[PDB]
């Protein structure tokens, strides 16, 4: 529905839509510019991300404000309410299984196979590690052990990249170790391995500070901190 | 006290 | 698309998603149970209200902050940035339309009329207010003259009935007083007959706080906050 | 400061 728009139109309206919280529109807005076939930006890399981050980080806060509900249902002694529990919870899970095929398809056609540089490439291939994890998050079924293992994928070829091209303090190879780290505590029941890379990130990244700006170091120091929260809630 | 990731 | 959902599910989702914070679904839900052309209980009006207040409040919210970018791009001394930020002002205020004008319909077809106590006749009655009021914050053209008359008159009705039905310290007739207020204050450019409403409203209210229970004293004494709120901004 | 409507 983006196809008559303009590219440059389509971006600024992503930027008017992040501005009044319409993250839908942005998503909307950005699709609409990915289609146009084009390599994206820095900047629109990153307007796509928080766009879709936004829109899926609300389904899944609903999915497990639904889920839980529906688990409760489910003990002894709760009485019988009906299908409507999961009907709903199944509805908010759809929706949220579809943004993230949506996501998936943008990066598969075309954006990966066009992005050479480390930052554009090690950003697409975390991304795709992170709609995989949603989609994890969700998943039953006799497919569930392959949608783990393509989000683990991608996450390792990002990593691979990241270690090679970028420095410790890259604040695209911290926010990829990050949500591997993430993926491994919650998603593969890996703890250990969980703990072990945002130590090792965090300790990597402490020792390269020393060579960045008061700007990059903020940057640096900012995502860090992330790492260090979840090892202080970890251990 | 949920854990943290790249938002 | 709910025609094929039963009453009792429809509602019982639409709690669902009011706890999911998913209102835009609550919406639709409520939308379909007021289609199955039962009156509605109490708890099923304030479902509706909630459902629809959050998902218009996200619309206005959003037609504000795009309202102030276009006013600012039309400034002496602004760059011409194109035609960008009037269209998508003119997406979100086109939404937010057809949101007034679904629960417009949804009161006319046929909840006002088939409402004959105080409480829901005074309710719907304020809702249509409210509605023709979002309507009037958005209208510029040869009919916002009626547009704010119409809210008006809904408001005008309703106090009528909750003046002659309602103690001073019913909270549908508080909160109606207090939004006939604002109407006055916003939108009919009558300032002095929005304190003189507001100051009277919170008077009468406070000499019949003695005739109730603890329970209700609270309920109706958060609403006399509000409107001693907005004395405290307006004077 | 924004003034109150009945939330
Ligand atoms: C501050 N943050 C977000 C928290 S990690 C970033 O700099 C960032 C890093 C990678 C990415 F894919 C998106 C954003
Ligand atoms: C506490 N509040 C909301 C603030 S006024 C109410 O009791 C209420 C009153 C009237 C109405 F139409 C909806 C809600
Ligand atoms: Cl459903
Ligand atoms: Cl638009
Ligand atoms: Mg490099
Ligand atoms: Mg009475």
């Amino acid at each position: 529905a983006m196809g008559s728009m303009e590219r440059a139109s389509l971006i600024q309206k992503a930027k008017l839509a992040e501005q009044a919280e319409r993250y839908e529109d942005m998503a909307a807005f950005m699709k609409g510019a990915v289609e146009k076939g084009e390599e994206l930006s820095n900047e629109e890399r990153n307007l796509l991300s928080v766009a879709y981050k936004n829109v899926v980080g609300g389904q899944r806060a609903a999915w497990r404000v639904l889920s839980s509900i529906e688990q409760k249902s489910n003990e002894e002694g709760s009485e019988e309410k009906g299908p409507e529990v999961r009907e709903y919870r199944e509805k908010v899970e759809t929706e949220l299984q579809g943004v993230c095929d949506t996501v998936l398809g943008l990066l598969d056609s075309h954006l990966i196979k066009e992005a050479g540089d480390a930052e554009s490439r090690v950003f697409y291939l975390k991304m795709k590690g992170d709609y995989y994890r949603y989609l994890a998050e969700v998943a039953t079924g006799d497919d569930k052990k392959r949608i783990i293992d393509s989000a683990r994928s991608a996450y390792q070829e990002a990593m691979d990249i990241s270690k090679k091209e970028m420095p410790p303090t890259n604040p695209i190879r911290l926010g990829l170790a990050l949500n591997f780290s993430v993926f491994h505590y919650e998603i593969a029941n890996s703890p250990e391995e969980a703990i072990s890379l945002a130590k090792t990130t965090f300790d990597e990244a402490m020792a390269d500070l020393h060579t960045l700006s008061e700007d990059s170091y903020k940057d640096s120091t900012l995502i860090m901190q992330l790492l260090r929260d979840n090892l202080t809630l970890w251990t | 006290r949920r854990r943290k990731s790249c938002q």
